[PDB]
RNA sequence: GCGUAGCAUGCUACGUCAUUCUCCUAAGAAGCUA
RNA sequence: AAUAGCUUCUUAGGAGAAUGACGUAGCAUGCUACGC
């Protein structure tokens, strides 16, 4: 159970339990961010609790190392050691992790609740590796937020579809939009059980509300509706990936004179091919998107990928796309989601497409020549790790 | 009642020095149960009896191999230690024989079982394993006869058929010899009454089978392990004519196995001390220890060499177990310290250095992910050439 | 094994007994402090054997653990480690066709098929630029993984046969690369 | 352990021995107490060593009836595992012609060979060269142990279909030998 | 002269603890030979 | 992903034996308080 030190690349055996993700902390890193933060959990290949029973001694600070099993001080072996000592936790690999000052952001970035714009300002400039795990921290916090708000009832039954809901009083209420989904437990004792999803809609009055289930079930008067959970998985590939220059242009091939209606970018159309990865500004209502099926035209059978953040956004230019392309494309966007709906043209899973219209959630991961991400003011570093991650491509180029 | 039964063939993955694939047939549960209660009390009456002819079970190390060769001396006249090889020996070996060798086998059960019992146990082998319906990639096929390889009573199947091919060898070349001219008046005398007691007769003649027997095991000591032989026959009548010779035994396998076996392969040693040339591919010498003189067994170089550089699985890369898979080369490989050859010297410190720049840098990894050990300190016992040289004294 | 409880009381109980045998005391309280000697040493010899059962049952886990992580890790990355020591194994074969094929592959120029040895048989290699182009063709002869082929057929990018005149700095940026060459061995 | 009656009595004879002692009378009660824990450590010895064996008694029961739940359910398994291969199996064979060849048959016995040879609809060719091609099921019919077969597909050794058109004698390189011919009866 | 008692010593039996040895079983990892 | 034989190593268990120490009972001997 080993790892690498978020903060010094060392291989360490230790975690941090209070903090919210548990990130490995190389000995001293971990020394640090025990002794002035009020987290004093701290994991090992076993938990660090006096193994007393009953005993329930929780700061690292206040324990020893017995022989085989670590205890509390009145419960304390006859022979051991302490544990923090002389700036260190005793951990596996003790003596060999180097540790260093990111201590301040480090514990910042802990304690932090991110209501503030200095998390944001801070993570944005912050080191990639701490970049990325404040990324993944601030999803997991939010998620938890989640959780903060209440549940729904039903009151009265009218309908299959026309239902009046009723708020646990005290509590934040949901919006009601797409975006939300319980699920339908009925209590009878002796049963407390799923029915299924549901989404609602405030029709024309209160407190009727239009609503769909993926289940066509009877609704009774004991039901009623919980949200459905939603976790965070670690990632680990860059955000931005270290950019080169060359001298000639390799894995792209160019064309001759085709489509002397995308004239004007050709003099950008190859510095794109001499570069490792670049970005277009493109003021509102300007030629963008028009670079992008120009170069696509450019280098005809250089695979491509196009991405988004917005399914309006991929979706009108998976359209623009079949508007000028052989058709020979597809948009693998969405089976069976996008409460707001988009393509049904082509295959969602097959990894045989030239160019590949998807958007992140949904992301293979497969290769290709080049891949472009569109609308980069919305999408957040998460994203950009996601993006980055699931491909691997030649050239990058960005569009917003 | 018989049970006919499929058995598979898997090919083999282990070194090796010829680029064929060598395959091996896994017989089917249903018929090893039954073989193995038939036969497993003989089977291992066989292999805890020192100092017969067949010798299975009986260690090289402790002094084994030593007494295996002072007994195969057992008082012949002019020794010259011969040997040979069979030809593709699990493919050719006729049906027959291979029937001979099962009775052979199940002539032990005088009293246990009775006669129609014994007919049946022999029938249900034969359709078990001799004529069977292979299964060879996921399609039936049907062996024409031949041993295999997989199932309970092989390897001493293997070691009768061989003193079968013998004794057939030398009863042909005592008929062959003219006659008039053998000087001696007693053992013509013997082949007058081996022909006319083979030919001119029909029931067991048991005195005179003893006579011959006795005068084989005097003239014609043997050490079978079930096809690798080491004979050491009186000479001045091998070459008057009167026991077998490589010549004979090219004869036999030529009208009885089918095959041809050249004489490229049949070492001769003509001097008793060096020992034979190679038997069951472990070469012998001759080396002074403690004030008397003991034959060694040791391998050929190369392969202890390869069996360390090249391994199956990628676990097996690492020095993490290799610290205990270098000791067993190391005490496989240890005679070579004897041997004149300089490069036969040096591959024991190879072996010896490698296990103890291991267990150095182990320690090393260990104090570096915690920091402590405590006893592994009997490793310091493995890097010193007297625990193997205890692994070759006869006290133990 | 000084820290532990009982080394002191058996210490004092023998140093007790020397200050007895030197003291010139009676047999009876010789007798005693034996008897106390005795207990301590049982004491002591117990919990010693308690200790030292503790320990090798620690060196178990102590050297077990390692073996697991060590063996996870050689299995899990091993698709690279091939590939790597590979590369480290031909880098020091150091022998030249080799080192002239590596290159070139590295900045483009890949056969399509296993390169023959008679002198008579088909390699189709491509070629990427105009650039990389001159500096292998020449003439008649294509030199490559050091030997001497001819070329038969260039052919373009859309199967459009070009002759080796057209072939030329000027003229190269209206043919469609990558060409495909063909060759026969000398 | 500490539940057996040995225990308290042995505690509180300790305890009380102690306590005469502070008190310091003479010592025949030191030998009466001597004589209390002396029988009371005895049967403790007794006890304890009672419990030491009943521990080890019962985990051996204990793993015992795992194991033997273990097996039998494992024989469960296998047993309905073989008679559904069985039954599986035999709901397959051409009953008919079986019925038919069998019951022609004058005893009911017949060699195992002809069953399959006289009552199988289908047929693996395998062929190892276009030689042994033209010379064994030419065509897209043929015919074969005394019977008419046509060809319905003809899988090479990469599990892919070759029209039979492909198959021809300056076609021979690029077919990955052997082929796997199928076919049917008729 | 005897017994009760106490002490000291030698012997025997029993019941605990520790050290070693020996053997047997079981389970596991690795090597070599036909 | 077979049959068989040998050998190195590790753990657990059992059995047995030796040794030493502790405690109980019994046997022997001596010294002495008391009683006749
Ligand atoms: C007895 C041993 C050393 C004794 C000593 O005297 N050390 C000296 C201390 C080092 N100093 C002096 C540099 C400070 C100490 C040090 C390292 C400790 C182990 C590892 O953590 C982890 C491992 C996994 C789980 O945890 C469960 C058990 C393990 C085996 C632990 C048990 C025990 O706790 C160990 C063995
Ligand atoms: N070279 C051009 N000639 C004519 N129209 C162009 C050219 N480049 C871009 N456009 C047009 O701009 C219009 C779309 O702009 P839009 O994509 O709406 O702006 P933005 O993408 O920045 O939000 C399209 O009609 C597109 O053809
Ligand atoms: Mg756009
Ligand atoms: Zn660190
Ligand atoms: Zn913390
Ligand atoms: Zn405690």
């Amino acid at each position: 159970a080993v790892g690498a030190c978020v903060l010094c690349n060392s291989q360490t055996s230790l975690r941090c339990g209070a903090c919210i993700r548990r990130p490995f902390l190389c000995c001293k890193c971990c020394y640090d961010h025990v002794i002035s933060t009020s987290h004093k959990l701290v994991l090992s290949v076993n938990p660090y609790v006096c193994n007393a029973p009953g005993c329930d001694v929780t700061d690292v600070t206040q324990l020893y190392l017995g022989g085989m099993s670590y205890y509390c001080k009145s419960h304390k072996p006859p022979i051991s050691f302490p544990l923090c000592a002389n700036g260190q936790v005793f951990g596996l690999y003790k003596n060999t992790c180097v540790g260093s000052d990111n201590v301040t952001d480090f514990n910042a970035i802990a304690t932090c609740d991110w209501t503030n714009a200095g998390d944001y300002i801070l993570a944005n400039t912050c080191t990639e590796r701490l970049k990325l795990f404040a990324a993944e921290t601030l999803k997991a916090t939010e998620e938890t937020f989640k959780l903060s708000y209440g549940i729904a009832t039903v009151r009265e039954v009218l309908s299959d579809r026309e239902l009046h809901l009723s708020w646990e009083v005290g509590k934040p209420r949901p919006p009601l939009n797409r975006n939300y989904v319980f699920t339908g437990y009925r209590v009878t004792k002796n049963s407390k059980v799923q029915i299924g999803e549901y989404t609602f809609e405030k029709g024309d009055y209160g407190d009727a509300v239009v609503y769909r289930g993926t289940t066509t079930y009877k609704l009774n008067v004991g039901d009623y509706f919980v949200l459905t959970s939603h976790t965070v998985m670690p990632l680990s590939a860059p955000t931005l990936v270290p950019q080169e220059h060359y001298v000639r242009i390799t894995g792209l091939y160019p064309t001759l004179n085709i489509s002397d209606e995308f004239s004007s970018n050709v003099a950008n159309y190859q510095k794109v091919g001499m570069q490792k990865y670049s970005t277009l500004q493109g003021p509102p209502g300007t030629g963008k998107s028009h670079f992008a099926i120009g170069l696509a035209l450019y280098y005809p059978s250089a695979r491509i990928v196009y991405t988004a953040c917005s399914h309006a956004a991929v979706d009108a230019l998976c359209e623009k796309a079949l508007k000028y392309l052989p058709i020979d494309k597809c948009s693998r966007i969405i089976p069976a989601r996008a409460r707001v709906e988009c393509f049904d043209k082509f295959k969602v899973n097959s990894t045989l497409e030239q160019y590949v219209f998807c958007t992140v959630n949904a992301l293979p991961e497969t290769t290709a020549d080049i891949v472009v991400f569109d609308e980069i003011s919305m999408a957040t570093n998460y994203d950009l790790s996601v993006v980055n991650a699931r491909l691997r491509a030649k050239h990058y180029v960005y569009i917003g | 009642n018989v049970i006919p039964t499929i058995t598979q063939m898997n090919l083999k993955y282990a070194i090796s020095a010829k680029n064929r694939a060598r395959t091996v047939a896994g017989v089917s549960i249903c018929s090893t149960m039954t073989n193995r209660q038939f036969h497993q009390k003989l089977l291992k009456s066989i292999a805890a009896t020192r100092g017969a002819t067949v010798v299975i079970g009986t260690s090289k190390f402790y002094g084994g191999w030593h007494n295996m060769l002072k007994t195969v001396y057992s008082d012949v006249e002019n020794p010259h230690l011969m040997g040979w090889d069979y030809p593709k020996c699990d493919r050719a070996m006729p049906n027959m024989l291979r029937i001979m060798a099962s009775l052979v086998l199940a002539r032990k059960h005088t009293t246990c079982c009775s006669l129609s019992h014994r007919f049946y146990r022999l029938a249900n082998e034969c359709a078990q394993v001799l004529s069977e319906m292979v299964m060879c990639g996921g399609s039936l096929y049907v062996k024409p006869g031949g041993t295999s390889s997989g199932d309970a009573t092989t390897a001493y199947a293997n070691s009768v058929f061989n003193i079968c091919q013998a004794v057939t060898a030398n009863v042909n070349a005592l008929l062959s010899t003219d006659g008039n001219k053998i000087a001696d008046k007693y053992v013509r005398n013997l082949q007058h009454r081996l022909y006319e007691c083979l030919y001119r007769n029909r029931d067991v003649d048991t005195d005179f089978v003893n006579e011959f027997y006795a005068y084989l095991r005097k003239h014609f000591s043997m050490m079978i392990l079930s096809d690798d032989a080491v004979v050491c026959f009186n000479s001045t009548y091998a070459s008057q004519g009167l026991v077998a010779s490589i010549k004979n035994f090219k004869s036999v396998l030529y009208y009885q196995n089918n095959v041809f076996m050249s004489e490229a392969k049949c070492w001769t040693e003509t001097d008793l001390t060096k020992g034979p040339h190679e038997f069951c591919s472990q070469h012998t010498m001759l080396v002074k220890q403690g004030d008397d003189y003991v034959y060694l067994p040791y391998p050929d170089p190369s392969r202890i060499l390869g069996a360390g550089c090249f391994v199956d699985d990628i676990v097996k890369t690492d020095g993490t177990l290799m610290i205990e898979r270098f000791v067993s080369l190391a005490i496989d490989a240890y005679p070579l310290t004897k041997h004149p050859n300089q490069e036969y010297a040096d591959v024991f410190h190879l072996y010896l250095q490698y296990i103890r720049k291991l267990h150095d840098e182990l320690t090393g990894h260990m104090l570096d992910m915690y920091s402590v050990m405590l006893t592994n300190d009997n490793t310091s016992r493995y890097w010193e050439p007297e625990f193997y040289e205890a692994m070759y004294t006869p006290h133990t | 094994f000084s820290s532990l409880p009982s080394y002191a009381a058996f210490a004092t109980a023998q140093e007790a007994y020397e200050q007895a045998v030197a003291n010139g005391d009676s047999e009876v309280v010789l007798k005693k402090l034996k008897k106390s000697l005795n207990v301590a040493k049982s004491e002591f010899d117990r919990d010693a054997a308690m200790q030292r059962k503790l320990e090798k049952m620690a060196d178990q886990a102590m050297t077990q653990m390692y073996k697991q992580a060590r063996s996870e890790d050689k299995r899990a990355k091993v698709t690279s480690a091939m590939q790597t020591m590979l590369f480290t194994m031909l880098r020091k074969l150091d022998n030249d066709a080799l080192n002239n094929i590596i290159n070139n592959a590295r900045d483009g120029c890949v056969p399509l098929n296993i390169i023959p040895l008679t002198t008579a048989a088909k390699l189709m290699v491509v070629i990427p630029d105009y650039n990389t182009y001159k500096n292998t063709c020449d003439g008649t002869t294509f030199t490559y993984a050091s030997a001497l082929w001819e070329i038969q057929q260039v052919v373009d990018a859309d199967s459009k046969i070009v002759q080796l005149s057209e072939i030329s700095m000027d003229n190269s940026p209206n043919l469609a690369w990558p060409l495909i060459v063909t060759a026969l061995r000398a």
